[PDB]
């Protein structure tokens, strides 16, 4: 028999996965502080990873790759897509990012910004928290709340004409579930999701921000038309694949997926010799939520990476088995097709 | 690429190669210490032979 | 010339000096009766080998080295061993009874016996020295001698030689080969108490070099012997700059100078490549980029851990055999641009090189092959400090219950020693993650 | 070297401590006349652990024989390694202690206990360094019970820096129909609680089952109980009489095993468990000795060691076998089992390996846990004490012999507290 401990309670993904696990009848759950594990679903922060494999007849894995917060926090991601040479201003695929402090590029933000009013060029950014997110035109506005808020965000170039769903004139953001197995190998979750807005997108007033982030948090609270479109405002790759080829005359394969695959690929590889668990002494499986913008030329943006994400109710179940069957059975086999795209690399 | 301080000789070679440049208690103290620990040993041993007495 | 004492306490320290004193007579051509034929100046000399050796008129090359234990077992293995001759018997110091697997023992009770008669044989040696450069202490972290004796000692050496270098080879518990529970207690508690009175500190996890003979030496379950003949390979190629003509590492406190800015965090990483199998008939013999690369791989380390995910203070290549300068930058430059090696923003991103030309040497009917080139990487990463969190750990779970405390406070000690000693270990962890990392 | 003084109390103590000479004077190729007609010079390398050298290399057990019955002194110089002890050493009174712990203690064994000592100390100044004394005797008796308790405080007192181990054969109905027994173990446990640093719990009931259900003896002799209690003590005594590194002394030993002064009682193991004259022909495999040597029907302790956390273990293997296999087995035992392990201990359990087995056996396991489910055992004699206790019943025997109500009353408690001590642990967690 196989044995595992649960770290993070609140990890509705693993919350799945330790309840198929135990069900198998092949593996046991112990007291979270046994170290004579051979899985650990650990906790989000403060993990110890310096403690893994370090007992002798025991092969130990863990759901997370040691590192991968450099590509899931968001001052970390600008600072990794600018000075990587791997993604380098080669990088067509990430809005224009500046790190600001309430060691800075704040300088170097107004440089740009300056640079677009002259132009006359669409001067509206959006600051991150790495609710609590200010869309403005005018660069006085976000400097003033950065300072007040005390914490360390990003200026990002908002995608001022992004792609919008009719009947709606709805914005959206993609969620890409991508799981690396202990060897690295790079699977594509087959199923996604539209996290769809519910209000029409507004050009001119940006403070209504239903319209403008498309969170289920922000919609399922100050939406006015939740669910009348979509149940849940979740779109699946189905409806939005038949959508692009009844309105755009394009499949969702060829105008977004191959951009996405590319995204993903690009920002895995560019880390792949900081985190890999190859020649370890312990192992490292990681799901991760990449959250994607397609604008009005079927160009996908990368928006950010997830680190510990939340899967959407309909998939729980398949993705979670995949989980189990790609990534923890594969390290510790059974005894007596795919719902995974394996993103190849070299 | 920046080798310095090359010194060879005949038993071997040695130098330095550089990528990128940058951006007690007394004697007495432990006596004391040390017959502290006795003290507590001989205490602890004075207190046993007195239950053993008992 | 410059004179270095070699102080070997408790069982691991003994037989790991065997280990080295073994080893160092085969590559400096000294027999075991302590004849030394290649030596044209008989009585004495300041030849670099003399640092270790001191010279009788009879022509015997007498190592400047005290073998210390609190039980006669281990150092009788000496006294009748194929080296006897070697050593004179004041250097060989005994006690009938044992710290057992107790810090408390070796530092307080049995300690305090002999502590007096140990630094006056050490003395004995200090005056034939004509200019003592300091001392280099082999210890167990987990047993009872190790730990308490050396902790004392390495306070008495700091008095009584204020200005002299001390460097450590501290063996690093492992459960594989561990005979005590308390070990972690041990750890801790002697590593507080030297801090301040070492310079330089090798640790060796026994689980890596455990793991190096099961791996790479294909040696089922390996014994002290395995681990000795290995674990001495390192401390030679670590010491083989003290022994031999050369210009880097010729002196103990060039140690610290080069690999330890921050005093506290004096713990270097030593990686040692190619370990290969003398069963073996047909071996590739691997190139210095090969090796050079290998020192990158965190199985080849004396301590387990990721310097990937810490910082580099400082990283020196020590080579052996068939090697120049010209492939050295050309693997390092190609290494350069695969690996992940951040330095420090305050610290230079440079590698401090070594060559020596004689191959490693090894012991007739041992395990380790004979290589043409080999390497030993000195590198003072933050990413050691994973061994301090695994060890204060497993102190925290058993302090928590007070488990085996009873033993110690039985000795003299104090549980306000414990504390004390792990807020340190709390201080020195924090001290790693400030170097270290940024967030 | 470091010397053990061995001292046998009682007709259970010396019967057992008997054989305990008899297995490891023929381990180490030692005849009844006491001279070495051994192969392995592994046998002689720690001889003088246990054994004091004369002229014409003739090795004599550092053996104190102690009872206030004659009887089983005649006995044991009858039987076959009589004449291989110090005739000086057995020191025996006349009249009886009749299963009365207070006789023994305070009356008739008060008498007896100085002459004890004489030899004692005679044995202790010729000791180049003494690590300390084991005891035998039973806890159900009035001689070993009572005196031997005496003798443990009275030892202690001049030997206070070294080591007291004891084998106390814990008393059963299974085996005794002596009604007071309760009495005279439950003041016993007192005595060790306080006074001895390892304590083999060697239960009756365990020796008496093991025989009946396992052995398949429908009618056991104190012998087929004494075959399982010598073959344990061989094997606990393995890491002390040959050359190791773990469990080497008694001190290192404890130092291993009592994580706290008072939880120093130990749950003994044997695998394979053997018939005495019974040849054993197929030799157990590695995974076999070690699935055996954990299971409750091995325990010489009448405790479910699945009821309880184990604190610490020592594993002795015995034969040569691969060690690489014995090691895999051990973790496979601790990994698959590990509800079982405090985790608030790391690496609780120690194993050795001594290449030469004992007699009979090509390999066999002995096992040393500190189970917080001993409790049971103590559990077991508290009912059965405190049934009496309530009535006073059967008092008169120990208030006649001066003894007080508040002794027993004393005793019960600190019973009471061992057990619920042993409790407080169990159900301790890492948070
Ligand atoms: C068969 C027998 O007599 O066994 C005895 C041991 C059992 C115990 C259960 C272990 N006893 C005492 C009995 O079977 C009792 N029954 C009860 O006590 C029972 C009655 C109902 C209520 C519940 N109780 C428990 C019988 C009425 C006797 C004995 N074992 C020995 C013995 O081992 N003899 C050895 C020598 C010896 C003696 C004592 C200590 C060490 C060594 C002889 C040989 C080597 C051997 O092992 O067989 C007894 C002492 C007499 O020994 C001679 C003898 C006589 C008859 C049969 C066998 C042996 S009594
Ligand atoms: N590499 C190696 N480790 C050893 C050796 N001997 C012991 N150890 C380790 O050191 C620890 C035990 O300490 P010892 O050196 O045996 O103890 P000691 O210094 O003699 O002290 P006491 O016996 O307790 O008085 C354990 O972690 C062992 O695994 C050896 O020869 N080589
Ligand atoms: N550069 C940009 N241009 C336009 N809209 C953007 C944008 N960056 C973010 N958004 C919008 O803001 C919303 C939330 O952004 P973000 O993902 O950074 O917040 P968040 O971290 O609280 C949610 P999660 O953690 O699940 O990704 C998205 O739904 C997206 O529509
Ligand atoms: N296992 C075992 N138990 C014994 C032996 N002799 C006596 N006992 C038990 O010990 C208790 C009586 O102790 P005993 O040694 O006769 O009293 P003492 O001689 O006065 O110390 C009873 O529970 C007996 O069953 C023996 O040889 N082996
Ligand atoms: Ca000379
Ligand atoms: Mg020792
Ligand atoms: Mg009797």
């Amino acid at each position: 028999m196989y044995t595992f401990v649960v770290r993070d309670e609140n990890s509705s993904v693993y919350a799945e996965v330790s309840r198929l696990l135990l069900a198998t009848g092949q593996w046991k759950r112990l007291r979270k502080d046994n170290p004579r594990f051979n899985l650990m679903l650990g906790e989000r922060n403060r993990l110890p990873f310096g403690r893994l494999g370090h007992e002798p007849g025991l092969v130990q894995l863990v759901n997370y790759y040691r590192g991968a917060d450099k590509l899931c926090r968001k001052a970390s991601l600008v600072k990794l897509i600018k000075t990587s040479p791997e993604l380098s201003e080669s990088c067509t695929w990430f809005p224009e990012s500046y790190v600001i402090y309430p060691t800075d590029e704040r300088e170097v933000f107004l440089a740009a910004y300056n640079r677009r009013r002259e132009g006359r060029e669409g001067n509206v950014w959006i600051a991150k928290s790495s609710e609590g997110i200010l869309i403005s035109s005018e660069a006085s506005e976000l400097l003033d709340f950065i300072d007040e808020q005390g914490q360390v965000h990003v200026i990002q170039k908002y995608l001022e004409k992004p792609l919008l769903l009719e009947p709606g004139h709805r914005k959206f953001d993609i969620r890409s579930w991508v799981l690396v197995d202990h060897l690295y190998n790079i699977y594509l979750y087959r199923e996604g999701v539209l996290r769809t807005s519910s209000e029409p997108y507004n050009s001119a007033n940006f403070q209504d921000k239903t319209c403008h982030l498309t969170n289920h948090c922000i919609q399922k609270e100050y939406s006015k038309n939740y669910g009348r479109y979509e149940e849940g405002n979740e779109m699946f790759f189905e409806e939005f694949n038949q959508y692009l080829m009844d309105a755009l005359n394009t499949t969702l394969e060829n105008s977004i997926l191959l951009q996405i695959k590319h995204i993903i690929r690009s920002c895995l590889m560019c880390i792949e010799p900081a985190i890999s668990t190859k020649h370890l002494h312990y192992q490292s499986f990681q799901l991760f939520g990449f959250d994607f913008m397609v604008d009005e030329e079927l160009k996908v943006w990368l928006i950010e990476v997830n680190g510990a994400p939340a899967c959407a109710q309909k998939l729980y179940a398949e993705l979670c088995q995949g989980i189990v069957d790609v990534a923890i059975s594969s390290v510790f086999p059974l005894a007596d097709t795919s719902i995974f795209i394996k993103l190849h690399h070299h | 690429m920046e080798v310095i301080e090359l010194n060879k000789c005949t038993s071997g070679q040695s130098f330095e190669v550089i990528l990128k440049p940058p951006s007690d208690p007394s004697l007495e103290e432990i006596q004391k210490k040390l017959e502290a620990a006795e003290e507590r040993r001989k205490y602890q041993e004075a207190e046993l032979l007195k239950h053993l007495a008992e | 010339m410059r004179e270095c004492i070699s102080i070997h306490v408790g069982q691991a320290g003994v037989q790991i000096g065997n280990a080295c004193w073994e080893l160092y007579c085969l590559e400096h051509g000294i027999q075991p009766d302590g004849q030394m034929p290649s030596d044209k100046t008989i009585g004495g000399g300041d030849d670099s080998f003399n640092t270790f050796f001191s010279e009788t008129g009879a022509g015997k090359h007498v190592p400047r080295a005290v073998f210390v234990d609190l039980e006669p077992t281990v150092i009788d293995e000496v006294r009748t061993g194929t080296y006897r001759q070697l050593f004179h018997p004041e250097q060989l110091i005994t006690g009938k009874e044992d710290a057992a697997n107790n810090y408390a023992r070796g530092h307080y009770t049995i300690g305090k016996e002999i502590i007096d008669l140990v630094l006056d044989r050490i003395r004995k040696l200090a005056d034939q020295c004509t200019g003592l450069q300091g001392f280099l202490v082999f210890h167990s972290f987990g047993g009872g001698t190790g730990s308490g004796f050396t902790s004392l000692l390495m306070e008495r050496l700091s008095v009584d030689y204020g200005k002299k270098s001390k460097l450590e080879f501290s063996i690093y518990p492992a459960p594989q080969v561990s005979t005590a529970v308390v070990e972690p207690y041990n750890s801790i508690l002697t590593t507080h108490t030297t801090l301040e009175h070492s310079d330089c500190a090798f640790m060796v996890d026994n689980e890596a070099i455990y793991d190096i003979c099961r791996r790479n030496l294909d040696i089922e379950r390996p014994t002290y012997t395995n681990l000795n003949r290995l674990i001495s390979q390192i401390v030679s190629s670590i010491t083989a700059s003290l022994r031999f003509d050369g210009a880097l590492n010729v002196d103990l406190t060039e140690f610290q100078t080069n690999l330890v800015p921050y005093p506290r965090i004096h713990f270097p990483l030593a990686t040692y490549a190619p370990v290969i199998s003398a069963e073996k008939a047909y071996h590739e013999q691997l190139s210095v980029a090969e090796i050079t690369n290998a020192c990158f791989e965190p199985a080849n380390q004396m301590v387990k851990c990721d310097p990937r995910h810490g910082k580099y203070m400082a990283c020196c290549l020590l080579y052996r055999g068939d090697v120049v300068p010209k492939d050295v930058n050309a693997a390092i430059a190609t290494i350069k641009t695969k690996r992940s090696i951040q330095f420090v923003d305050w610290c230079p991103t440079g590698f401090k090189v070594g060559i020596n030309y004689q191959p490693p040497t090894v012991v007739p009917g041992g395990d380790l092959a004979k290589v043409q080139r080999a390497v030993c990487m000195l590198s003072n990463t933050t990413a050691i400090a994973e061994a301090w969190a695994r060890l204060d750990h497993k102190f925290d779970l058993m302090y928590a219950k007070r488990a085996f405390v009873h033993w110690y406070v039985g000795e003299g000690m104090e549980e306000g020693e414990f504390s004390e000693a792990r807020e340190d270990m709390a201080a020195l962890e924090k001290d790693y993650e400030e170097v270290g990392v940024d967030s | 070297m470091r010397e053990i003084v061995h001292i046998q109390a009682g007709q259970c103590g010396n019967q057992i401590g008997a054989k305990f000479w008899e297995v490891i004077s023929d381990e180490h190729g030692i005849d009844p006349t006491g001279s070495y007609h051994g192969d392995s010079d592994l046998q002689l390398e720690r001889i003088n652990v246990y054994y004091n050298e004369a002229a014409g290399n003739k090795y004599v057990p550092r053996a104190i024989l102690v009872d206030l019955e004659p009887g089983t002194m005649d006995s044991v110089r009858s039987g076959p390694f009589g004449q291989i002890f110090r005739p000086d050493n057995f020191v025996f009174g006349q009249s009886g202690a009749g299963n009365n712990w207070a006789k023994g203690h305070y009356t008739e064994g008060a008498e007896l206990v100085d002459s004890v000592l004489d030899v004692v100390r005679k044995e202790s100044e010729s000791c180049d360094c003494l690590q300390g004394f084991q005891l035998t005797h039973s806890l159900g008796g009035g001689t070993g019970s009572g005196m031997g308790t005496l003798l443990i405080s009275k030892i202690r007192e001049e030997y206070p820096d070294r080591i007291m181990n004891t084998f106390s054969v814990v008393p059963s109905p299974k085996v005794s129909d002596t009604v007071v027994e309760p009495y005279n173990a439950t003041l016993s446990v007192h005595q060790l609680v306080e006074n001895t640093d390892e304590t083999y719990c060697i239960d009756n009931e365990a020796l008496y089952d093991i025989c009946f259900r396992t052995l398949k003896l429908t009618t056991p002799t104190y012998g087929d109980l004494n075959h399982l209690v010598s073959a344990t003590m061989s094997g606990v005594t393995t890491c002390l009489r040959f050359p190791g590194q773990l469990n080497a002394d008694l001190r290192k030993l404890a130092v291993n095993m009592v994580p706290f002064p008072r939880l120093h009682f130990f749950m003994p193991g044997f695998a394979p468990l053997t018939s005495r004259g019974s040849q054993q022909y197929r030799a157990l495999t590695v995974p076999e000795l070690t699935q055996q040597m954990f299971d409750a029907k091995n325990m010489m302790a009448a405790c479910d060691p699945r009821h309880g956390r184990y604190l610490t273990v020592a594993a002795v293997f015995r034969g040569r076998m691969s060690m690489k296999e014995v090691d895999e087995q051990m973790l496979n035992v601790q990994n698959k089992n590990s509800s079982y392990f405090v985790e608030w201990i790391p690496n609780n359990v120690k194993t050795a390996v001594c290449d030469i087995p004992p007699r009979g056996l090509k390999m066999s396991a002995t096992f040393i846990g500190n189970s917080t489910a001993i409790q049971e055992l103590f559990k077991r004699i508290s009912e059965q004490f405190t049934a009496m206790f309530r009535r006073k019943a059967f008092l008169h025997w120990y208030t006649g012999e001066g003894m007080d109500e508040m002794e027993f009353t004393e005793a019960e408690s600190n019973m009471n507290d061992l057990v619920s001590e042993y409790q407080q642990y169990q159900d301790a967690t890492a948070d």
